[PDB]
C-alpha cells in the first residue's frame, strides 16, 4: 500500500485529479448561475 | 501564553513568547519575521480601538431609537441626512479628514520606526508629553489609571476589540441582504427564531427547495 | 480593430525577441561559450550536448523572416479588409465579423476569391487569367520550399 | 597543505563553465604541481551529462 | 508516382540502414540517431529512421489524393437523386472538364464543396467548422519544430532559467530542449493530425448536408 | 453613455438580434410534439435565451450600432460612467489567483530543495505538503511584501552568466 | 489461532488479532499502514453507530405505523414532515452542521492528539473528555462503570461491532427491498413468514 499511494504520487495520477477537480469545478460553475459575463 | 483556540494539537511555532491575546491562531505564519509581526500588532489596535468606538454610535443610538426616546436615523443612510440639512458642511469633509490625519499618522509611523523620536525643539513645548512609553501604550494621553504595575489590562483591550471587528462586519452584511438595522435584526430572531436566519431568509444560500 | 492591434504587438514584439536573441547570444552562449570564434554563419556544433542544430545568429534572423512574414500579413490583411467594406459601403461587415476568425475565411478570404479563381474556366477566360496562374505559381514555390 | 580542505564547498570562476558562480563539494586536491589540481563535483549536470571537472586555484573561491 | 516515391524513401532507408559510402559504419550508431555531425558536408537525417519520417508525408500525400479522387468521381459520375428523366448528380458531371486542370481542383472542389463546412456556423454542423479551423492551427504549428532547430530552444531556456532562478523558483530538474530526434517526430505527428482532421471536417459536412 | 455607443436596453438592433435567435428555436421547436424531451431541451434553450438578453440589459451595458455589446477599460471611464465589472474588477479577481498559483509553487520549489533528492520531489510528488501549502495561500500578498521588504525574495549575483 | 472468513487463508500480516472483529478480511492491503488502520477503527464505528442508532428508529416507526400509529415509511418522511413545520429548511440545516461541527472537531483532535482534549479548557473539565483508546472514549461517554474492567470490556468490543456489522448491512437491505416492493420492511416481512415459499426477490418483478 506504501508503494500504491506513491504511485498515486506520480506526476499523471496527481494531474488526472486536477484536472477533474478544476473542470469540474468550471462545468459547475457554468451549469449554476449559466452563462456570466459582466459581474454584477 | 493563554489558552489555545483549538484546544487540541495544533502547535504554535513563534507564539509560545509573550504577547498581547496571544491564543496561538496563526495558520497562515503571517507573524514569523519578527519586524513585520510588531508591525501588525499595532494593526491590530487602531483597527480594535477605532471599531469600537465606530461601534457605540451604531449601537449605543439605535437602542434609543428602537425605544422611541430619539428620532435619529441608520447607519445605512446616516450619510445622506446630513449633506441636505440647510446648515450643512458639503464634502470638504474626506480631505479634511485626510489633512487632519496625515498630521498624526506620520508622527505615530515615525514612531514605530524611530522609538521615542520627538526632538527637543520640534513642537513648541510639549515635547516631553508626546514620547511613549511603549509601541501603541503612550503615557501623556491618558490622564488616570495607567500606574499599575499588572498592566494586562490591555486583555480587556483585545478581547474587546476583536470583537467589534466582527460586530461591524456583520452590521454591514446584515444591512445587505436584511435591508434592516442591527437592532431591528435582533428583535425578529428573538420572536421567531427559526424563520429569520442567515440560511432561509437572509440570502446568503441559494436555498429554494419548496417542498 | 482592437483585436487586430493587439495581434500585431503580440508579433512585433516576438519578432525582436528571435533577432535581439541572435544578437546578444552572439557572442556566446552557455551551450557555446565562444561563437565568435566560428562565425556569423555556421551548421552547428554537433550532436553533443543534447543537440546544437540552429544556434548560430544566421539561424535567429532565418526564423524571424517567417515571423516577419507573418507580422506584416495581419497588418497587411487588416488594410484590405477595412477599406474594401469602405469602398463598398457595408462598413458593418467588418465591425461585426471581425470579431471572430471564421470570419476572416469565410468573409474575406474565400468570398473575395470568386472573380480570382474564375480567371480561366472551362467555358473561357477572363483578363484575370494571368492573377490566377500566378496564384497558383505562388502556392507551388511556397510548397516547394518546404 | 596547497589548496582548499576536502568536503569543502567552493564557488567556480570560470567564465567558460556551465558552473560558473554556482557552488560544488571538493572531492580532491593534487600537490604535484598540476595547473588545474581541483577536482570538483557538483549535484547538476552539465549539457552533456558530466558532473565533475578539474578547476583551478585561482579560478575557485570561497562559498556565497 | 506517388507509390514509386514512397517505395524509394523507404527501400532506400532499409538498404542503406547498415552501411553507405558516406558512413561506412551506421550499424554502430543504430536505428535513430540525428547526425553523424557536421563534416562530410553534412551527414542530418541521414539514418533509417529518418527515412521514415520522410515518408510519411509523401504516404499522407499520396493517400489524400486516392481520397479526392474517390469524393469528386463518385459526387459528379455516380451519386446523385433519380428523377424521371435520369439522375441528377451532386456536382452535374465535372469531373471530365475540370479535373484536367490543377485550377479545376482548386475552383470546383475546394472552393465549392467549402460552402458547407464554412457555412455551418449556428447548425448542427458547426463542430466540423470548429475542426475545420482547429485542424490547421496544429498543422502549421508542426512547421515551428521540421524548420528550427534544438540550438536556438535551448539558449532561449538559458535565459528564461535566469528569471526563474533570479525569484528562487527554479526546477531541480533541469529544463533541456526537446532531442533532434523528436522535434522531427513532433512535427509530423502534429502536420499528419491538422492534415488529416482537415479532410475528416471538409468531407463529412459536405456529405452529411447532401450537396 | 460614452463613445456614441447607445445602452442595450435601448437599441432596437438588440431586440432585433434576440427575435431572431428566438425564431430558430421556435421554427425548429415545431417539428417535435409537446410533452417529447427535444421539446423540453429547446424550451429551456429558450428559457436561458430570454435570460441572457434581459441580464446584459439591465447591467447597464453598451451596445454599438451592430447591436452587441462592447467593454471598456480605462477605470476612469468605468468608474465614472459605471461600468466597473466589466473590465477592471476581472484584473483583480485573476491577479489573485494567478499570484497564488506562484506563491504556492514557488514556495514548494524551496522547501523540497532543502532536502536529499529534490529531483525525486519533483516528479513524485509531496501530496500532503503541497494541500498544506495550497490552503495556507489565501493571503499571498502580505507574505510577498513581507518576504520584498525583508530581501529574502530575490538573489544576489549568485546566478550563472555567460560570458 | 483464531476463526477466519474463509478457513485455511493465512491472515494478514498487520491484522494481529487484537482489534476488535478481525478476522483476517483485507484483500486489498487497506489499514496495512499504522496510521490509516488508525483511522479505519474509528470510521467503522462510527459507520456502525450511526446505523444501529438509525435502524432502530426504523423499525420503531414502521412498526406503529403497522400497528395503527401515525408513523410515515422512512423514505419520504422528510417531505411529508417539513411540509407541516414551523421549522424552515436551511435554519433545520446548518443548526445541524453547525453543532456537529463542535463534536466531529474535538473527536478529530483526539484523534490527532490522544488526551489532548481533557486540558481543561472545555469548561474545565479535565478527567473525562480524554480517551480511553481510539474510537473508545469514557469517562463522560461511560457514565456506568462498564468499562472499568478489562475482561468484560474486550468482549463488549467485539459484540459492538458484531451487531454493527448486521446493522448496517440492514440498512442496504431496506434500501433494496424497499426499491424493488415500495413497501415498508415490516410488511416485507410479514409477506415473506406468510407464504415463504412464493414471496421472495425473484417473484417482485425485479431484479431479473
Ligand atoms: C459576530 C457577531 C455577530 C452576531 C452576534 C450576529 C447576529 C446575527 N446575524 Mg450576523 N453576521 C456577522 C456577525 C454577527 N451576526 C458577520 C461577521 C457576517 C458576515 C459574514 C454576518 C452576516 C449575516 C447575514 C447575512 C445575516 C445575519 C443575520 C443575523 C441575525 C440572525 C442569526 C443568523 O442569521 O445567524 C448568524 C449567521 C452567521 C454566519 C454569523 C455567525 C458566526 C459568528 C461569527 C459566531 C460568533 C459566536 C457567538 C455568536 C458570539 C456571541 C456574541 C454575543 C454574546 C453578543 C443575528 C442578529 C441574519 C439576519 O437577517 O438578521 C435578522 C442574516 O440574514 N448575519
Ligand atoms: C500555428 C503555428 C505557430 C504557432 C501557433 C506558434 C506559436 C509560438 N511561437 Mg512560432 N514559429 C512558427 C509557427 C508557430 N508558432 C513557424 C512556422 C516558425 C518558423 C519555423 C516559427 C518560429 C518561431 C520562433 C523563432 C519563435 C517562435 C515563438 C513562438 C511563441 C511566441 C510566444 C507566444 O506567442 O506565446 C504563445 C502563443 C500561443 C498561440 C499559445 C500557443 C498554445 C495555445 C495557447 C494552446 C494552449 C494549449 C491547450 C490547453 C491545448 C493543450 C492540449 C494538448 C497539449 C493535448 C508561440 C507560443 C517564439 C518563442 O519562443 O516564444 C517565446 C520564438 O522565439 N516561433
Ligand atoms: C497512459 C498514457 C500516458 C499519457 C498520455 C501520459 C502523458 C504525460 N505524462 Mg505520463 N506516465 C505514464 C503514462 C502516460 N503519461 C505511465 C505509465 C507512467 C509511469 C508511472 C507515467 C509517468 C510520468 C512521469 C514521471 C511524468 C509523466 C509526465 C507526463 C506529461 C508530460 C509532461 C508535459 O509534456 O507537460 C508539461 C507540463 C507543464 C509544462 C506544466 C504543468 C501543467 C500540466 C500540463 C497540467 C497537468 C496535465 C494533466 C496531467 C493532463 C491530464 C492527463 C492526460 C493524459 C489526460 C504528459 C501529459 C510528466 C509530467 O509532469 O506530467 C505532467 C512527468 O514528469 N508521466
Ligand atoms: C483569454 C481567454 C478567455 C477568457 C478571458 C474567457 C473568459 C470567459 N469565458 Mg471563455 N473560452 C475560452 C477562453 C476565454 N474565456 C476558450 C479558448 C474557449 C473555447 C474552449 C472558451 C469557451 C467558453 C464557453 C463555452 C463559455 C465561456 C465563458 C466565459 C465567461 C465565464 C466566466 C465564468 O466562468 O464566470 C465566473 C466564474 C467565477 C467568478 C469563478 C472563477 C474564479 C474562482 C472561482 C476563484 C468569461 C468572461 C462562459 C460565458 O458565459 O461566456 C461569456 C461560457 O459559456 N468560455
Ligand atoms: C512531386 C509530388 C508533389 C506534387 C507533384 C505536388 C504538386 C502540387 N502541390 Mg504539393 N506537396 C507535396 C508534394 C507534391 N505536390 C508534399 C510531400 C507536401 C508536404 C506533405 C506538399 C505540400 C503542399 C502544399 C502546402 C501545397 C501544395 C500545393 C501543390 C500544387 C501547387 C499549385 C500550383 O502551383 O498550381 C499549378 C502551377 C502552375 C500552373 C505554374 C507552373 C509553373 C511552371 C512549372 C514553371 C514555368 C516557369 C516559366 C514558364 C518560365 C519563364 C521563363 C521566362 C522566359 C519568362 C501542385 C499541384 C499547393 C496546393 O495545394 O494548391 C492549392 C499548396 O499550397 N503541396
Ligand atoms: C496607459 C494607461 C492609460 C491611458 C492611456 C488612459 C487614458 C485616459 N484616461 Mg486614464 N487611468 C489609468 C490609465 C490610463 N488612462 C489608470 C491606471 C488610472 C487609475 C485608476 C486612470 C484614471 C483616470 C481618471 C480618473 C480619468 C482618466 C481619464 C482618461 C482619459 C483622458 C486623458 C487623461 O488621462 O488625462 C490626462 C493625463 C495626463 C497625464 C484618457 C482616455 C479621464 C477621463 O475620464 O477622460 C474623459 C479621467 O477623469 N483616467
Ligand atoms: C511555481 C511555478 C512557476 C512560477 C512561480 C513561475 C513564474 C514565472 N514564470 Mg514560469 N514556467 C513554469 C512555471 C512557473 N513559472 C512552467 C512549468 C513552465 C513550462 C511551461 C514555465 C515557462 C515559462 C516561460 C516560457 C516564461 C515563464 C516566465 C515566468 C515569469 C513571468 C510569469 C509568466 O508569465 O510565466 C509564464 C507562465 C506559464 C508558462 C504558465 C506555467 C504553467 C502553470 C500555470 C504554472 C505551473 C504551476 C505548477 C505546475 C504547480 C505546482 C504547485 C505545487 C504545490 C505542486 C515568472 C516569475 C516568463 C519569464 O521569463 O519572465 C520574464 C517566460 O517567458 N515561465
Ligand atoms: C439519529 C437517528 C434518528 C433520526 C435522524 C431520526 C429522525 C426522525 N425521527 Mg426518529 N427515532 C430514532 C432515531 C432517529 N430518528 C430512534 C432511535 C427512536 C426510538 C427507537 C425514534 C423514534 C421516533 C418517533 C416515535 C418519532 C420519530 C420521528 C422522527 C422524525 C421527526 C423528528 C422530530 O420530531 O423532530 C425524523 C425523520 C417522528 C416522526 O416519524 O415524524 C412525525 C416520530 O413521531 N422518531
Ligand atoms: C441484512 C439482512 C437482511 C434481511 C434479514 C432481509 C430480509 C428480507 N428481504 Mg432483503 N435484502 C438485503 C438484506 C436483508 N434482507 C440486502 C442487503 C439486499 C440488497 C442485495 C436485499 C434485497 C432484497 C430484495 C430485492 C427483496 C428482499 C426481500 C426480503 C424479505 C424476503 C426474503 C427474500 O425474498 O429473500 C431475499 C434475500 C436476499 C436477496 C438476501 C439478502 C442479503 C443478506 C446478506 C442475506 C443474509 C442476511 C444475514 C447475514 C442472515 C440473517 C440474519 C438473521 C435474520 C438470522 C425478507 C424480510 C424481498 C421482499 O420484499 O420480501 C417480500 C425482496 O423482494 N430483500
Ligand atoms: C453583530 C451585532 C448585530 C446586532 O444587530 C447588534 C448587536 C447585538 C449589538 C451585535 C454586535 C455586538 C458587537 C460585536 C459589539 C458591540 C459593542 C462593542 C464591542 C464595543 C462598544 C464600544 C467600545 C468602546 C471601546 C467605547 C469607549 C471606550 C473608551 C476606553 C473611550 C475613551 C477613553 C480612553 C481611550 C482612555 C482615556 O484615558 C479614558 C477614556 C476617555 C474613557
Ligand atoms: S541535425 Fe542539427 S546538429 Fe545534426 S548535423 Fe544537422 S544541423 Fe548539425
Amino acid at each position: 500500500m506504501k508503494d500504491f499511494t506513491t504511485y498515486l504520487s506520480t506526476a499523471p495520477v496527481v494531474g488526472l485529479g486536477w484536472a477533474i477537480f478544476t473542470s469540474g469545478l468550471l462545468i459547475e460553475i457554468n451549469r449554476f448561475f449559466p452563462d456570466p459575463l459582466v459581474f454584477s | 501564553d493563554r489558552p489555545l483556540w483549538y484546544p487540541g494539537a495544533t502547535p504554535p511555532a513563534h507564539l509560545d513568547g509573550s504577547m498581547l491575546g496571544d491564543y496561538g491562531f496563526d495558520p497562515l505564519r503571517l507573524g514569523t519575521n519578527p519586524d513585520r509581526m510588531k508591525w501588525f500588532r499595532e494593526a491590530e489596535l487602531t483597527n480594535g480601538r477605532w471599531a469600537m468606538a465606530a461601534v457605540v454610535g451604531i449601537l449605543f443610538t439605535d437602542v434609543f431609537t428602537s425605544i422611541g426616546l430619539v428620532g435619529l436615523p441608520k447607519w445605512w443612510e446616516a450619510g445622506a441626512q446630513t449633506y441636505p440639512i440647510d446648515n450643512q458642511t458639503l464634502r470638504t469633509l474626506a480631505i479634511i479628514e485626510f489633512l487632519l490625519f496625515g498630521w498624526v499618522e506620520t508622527k505615530r509611523l515615525y514612531d514605530l520606526r524611530n522609538p521615542g523620536s520627538q526632538g527637543d525643539g520640534s513642537f513648541l513645548g510639549i515635547t516631553d508629553g508626546l514620547k511613549g512609553t511603549e509601541n501603541g501604550y503612550p503615557g501623556g494621553i491618558f490622564d488616570p489609571l495607567g500606574y499599575s504595575k499588572t498592566s494586562p489590562e490591555k486583555l480587556d483591550e483585545l478581547q474587546n476589540g476583536r470583537l467589534a471587528m466582527l460586530a461591524f462586519l456583520g452590521f454591514a452584511s446584515t444591512a445587505a441582504v436584511n435591508g434592516q438595522g442591527p437592532i431591528e435584526s435582533l428583535q425578529t430572531h428573538l420572536a421567531d427564531p427559526f424563520h429569520v436566519t442567515f440560511a432561509t431568509n437572509g440570502v446568503s444560500i441559494p436555498h429554494f427547495t419548496e417542498f | 480593430d482592437f483585436l487586430v492591434h493587439h495581434a500585431i504587438a503580440l508579433g512585433l514584439h516576438t519578432t525582436t525577441l528571435i533577432l535581439v536573441k541572435g544578437a546578444l547570444d552572439a557572442r556566446g552562449s552557455k551551450l557555446m561559450p565562444d561563437k565568435k570564434d566560428f562565425g556569423y554563419s555556421f551548421p552547428c556544433d554537433g550532436p553533443g550536448r543534447g543537440g546544437t542544430c540552429d544556434i548560430s545568429a544566421y539561424d535567429a534572423f532565418y526564423l524571424a523572416v517567417f515571423w516577419m512574414l507573418n507580422t506584416i500579413g495581419w497588418v497587411t490583411f487588416y488594410w484590405h479588409w477595412k477599406h474594401l467594406t469602405l469602398w463598398q459601403g457595408n462598413v458593418s461587415q467588418f465591425d461585426e465579423s471581425s470579431t471572430y476568425l471564421m470570419g476572416w475565411l469565410r468573409d474575406y478570404l474565400w468570398l473575395n476569391s470568386s472573380q480570382l479563381i474564375n480567371g480561366y474556366n472551362p467555358f473561357g477566360m477572363n483578363s484575370l487569367s494571368v492573377w490566377a496562374w500566378t496564384f497558383l505559381f505562388g502556392h507551388l514555390v511556397y510548397a516547394t520550399g518546404f | 597543505e596547497i589548496g582548499p580542505k576536502r568536503g569543502s564547498l567552493v564557488k567556480v570562476l570560470r567564465p567558460e563553465s556551465y558552473w560558473y558562480n554556482q557552488v560544488g563539494k571538493v572531492v580532491s586536491v593534487d600537490q604535484s604541481g598540476i595547473r588545474y589540481p581541483v577536482v570538483v563535483r557538483f549535484e547538476n549536470q552539465n549539457y552533456a551529462g558530466v558532473s565533475t571537472n578539474n578547476y583551478a586555484l585561482d579560478e575557485i573561491e570561497e562559498v556565497k | 508516382f506517388t507509390i514509386h516515391v514512397t517505395v524509394l524513401i523507404l527501400l532506400k532507408g532499409v538498404l542503406f540502414a547498415r552501411s553507405s559510402r558516406l558512413i561506412p559504419d551506421k550499424a554502430n550508431l543504430g536505428f535513430r540517431f540525428p547526425c553523424d555531425g557536421p563534416g562530410r558536408g553534412g551527414t542530418c537525417q541521414v539514418s533509417a529512421w529518418d527515412h521514415v519520417f520522410l515518408g510519411l508525408f509523401w504516404m499522407y500525400n499520396s493517400l489524400s489524393i486516392v481520397i479526392f479522387h474517390f469524393s469528386w468521381k463518385m459526387q459528379s459520375d455516380v451519386w446523385g437523386t433519380v428523377t424521371d428523366s435520369g439522375v441528377s448528380h451532386i456536382t452535374g458531371g465535372n469531373f471530365a472538364q475540370s479535373a484536367n486542370t490543377i485550377n479545376g481542383w482548386l475552383r470546383d472542389f475546394l472552393w465549392a464543396q467549402s460552402s458547407q463546412v464554412i457555412q455551418s456556423y449556428g447548425s448542427a454542423l458547426s463542430a466540423y467548422g470548429l475542426m475545420f479551423l482547429g485542424a490547421h492551427f496544429v498543422w502549421a504549428f508542426s512547421l515551428m519544430f521540421l524548420f528550427s532547430g534544438r540550438g536556438y530552444w535551448q539558449e532561449l531556456i538559458e535565459s528564461i532559467v535566469w528569471a526563474h532562478n533570479k525569484l528562487r523558483v527554479a526546477p531541480s530538474i533541469q529544463p533541456r530542449a526537446l532531442s533532434i530526434t523528436q522535434g522531427r517526430a513532433v512535427g509530423v505527428a502534429h502536420y499528419l493530425l491538422g492534415g488529416i482532421a482537415t479532410t475528416w471536417s471538409f468531407f463529412l459536412a459536405r456529405i452529411i448536408a447532401v450537396g | 453613455d460614452i463613445a456614441g455607443l447607445t445602452p442595450c436596453s435601448e437599441s432596437k438592433a438588440y431586440n432585433k438580434l434576440e427575435r431572431k435567435e428566438l425564431k430558430v428555436l421556435d421554427k425548429r421547436l415545431k417539428q417535435y410534439e409537446p410533452g417529447s424531451a427535444p421539446y423540453l431541451a429547446l424550451q429551456a434553450t429558450k428559457e436561458r435565451t430570454e435570460n441572457r438578453f434581459k441580464t446584459y440589459a439591465k447591467q447597464g451595458l453598451l451596445c454599438g450600432n451592430d447591436g452587441l455589446p462592447h467593454l471598456i477599460s480605462d477605470p476612469g471611464l468605468a468608474l465614472r460612467f459605471n461600468h466597473a465589472g466589466e473590465v477592471f474588477i476581472p484584473t483583480f479577481g485573476f491577479l489573485y489567483v494567478a499570484g497564488y498559483i506562484g506563491h504556492v509553487g514557488r514556495q514548494y520549489i524551496i522547501l523540497s530543495k532543502e532536502d536529499a533528492k529534490p529531483t525525486d520531489k519533483e516528479i513524485i510528488l509531496d501530496v500532503p505538503l503541497a494541500l498544506k501549502l495550497a490552503f495556507q495561500g489565501w493571503a499571498w500578498p502580505l507574505a510577498s511584501i513581507q518576504e520584498l521588504r525583508n530581501g529574502s525574495l530575490l538573489e544576489k549575483d549568485e546566478n550563472i552568466t555567460v560570458s | 489461532d483464531r476463526p477466519l472468513w474463509s478457513p485455511g487463508s493465512e491472515p494478514p500480516a498487520w491484522l494481529d488479532g487484537s482489534l476488535a472483529g478481525d478476522y483476517g478480511f483485507d484483500p486489498l492491503h487497506l489499514s496495512e499502514e499504522p496510521e490509516m488502520r488508525k483511522w479505519m477503527v474509528q470510521a467503522e464505528l462510527v459507520h456502525c453507530r450511526w446505523a444501529m442508532l438509525g435502524v432502530a428508529g426504523i423499525l420503531f416507526t414502521s412498526i406503529g405505523a403497522k400497528a395503527g400509529g401515525n408513523f410515515p415509511d422512512w423514505y419520504d418522511a422528510g417531505k411529508e414532515l417539513q411540509k407541516n413545520s414551523d421549522i424552515p429548511l436551511g435554519s433545520l440545516i446548518f443548526t445541524e452542521l453547525l453543532l456537529f461541527g463542535w463534536v466531529e472537531t474535538k473527536r478529530l483532535y483526539d484523534l490527532r492528539n490522544p488526551g489532548s482534549q481533557g486540558d481543561g479548557s472545555f469548561l474545565g473539565i479535565t478527567d473525562g473528555l480524554k480517551g480511553k483508546e481510539n474510537g473508545y472514549p469514557g469517562g463522560l461517554f461511560d457514565p456506568m462503570g462498564m468499562s472499568k474492567n478489562e475482561a468484560s470490556f474486550k468482549e463488549a468490543k467485539q459484540k459492538e461491532v458484531k451487531n454493527g456489522r448486521l446493522a448496517m448491512l440492514a440498512f442496504v437491505g431496506f434500501i433494496a427491498q424497499h426499491h424493488a416492493t415500495h413497501k415498508s420492511p415490516i410488511d416485507n416481512l410479514l409477506d415473506h413468514v406468510a407464504d415463504p415459499f412464493h414471496v421472495t426477490f425473484a417473484t417482485n418483478g425485479v431484479s431479473i
